């Protein structure tokens, strides 16, 4: 009991895992974009203040938020690589950490670029 | 407590595609 440290928090495994498993695909058909930019939406849906009572209510269950999740993503128009990984999201109570998540995605597509020449 | 995950957006990613194998096992 003396003096406290805070260290930051950021890219961590399983939780990078997630973003590198479904966009290892998008990695090959060129939809970082697609996926690292429609992943986005969803940490600013819970950052949001008037979104997060929504997603941390104790109504929104879990069975129930799968629908929801669905129902949203048909609104939010996701992309062919965002409406999958979702679901895992709001599937084991994920809608707590998953900003974190979506920040490893840029630092991982970062590494699917410097090993890909494409420029002439 | 609420854990138990095994790279399952990993799995997933074959379902889809399923194009990358090295004799793993």
């Amino acid at each position: 009991f003396a003096k406290l440290v805070r260290p930051p928090v950021q890219i961590y495994g399983i939780e990078g895992r997630y973003a590198t498993a479904l966009y290892s695909a998008a990695s090959k058909q060129n939809k970082l974009e697609q996926v690292e930019k429609e992943l986005l939406r969803v940490g600013q849906i819970l950052k949001e203040p008037k979104m997060a009572a929504s997603l941390l209510n104790p109504y929104v269950k879990r069975s129930v938020k799968v629908k929801s999740l669905s129902d949203m993503t048909a609104k939010e128009k996701f992309s062919p690589l965002t409406s999958n990984l979702i679901n895992l999201l709001a599937e084991n109570g994920r809608l707590t950490n998953t900003p974190a998540v979506i920040s490893a995605f840029s630092t991982m597509m970062s590494v699917h670029r410097g090993e890909v020449p494409c420029t002439v | 407590q609420k854990t138990g995950t095994a790279e399952v957006s990993s799995i997933l990613e074959e379902r889809i595609l399923g194009a990358d194998t090295s004799v793993d096992l």
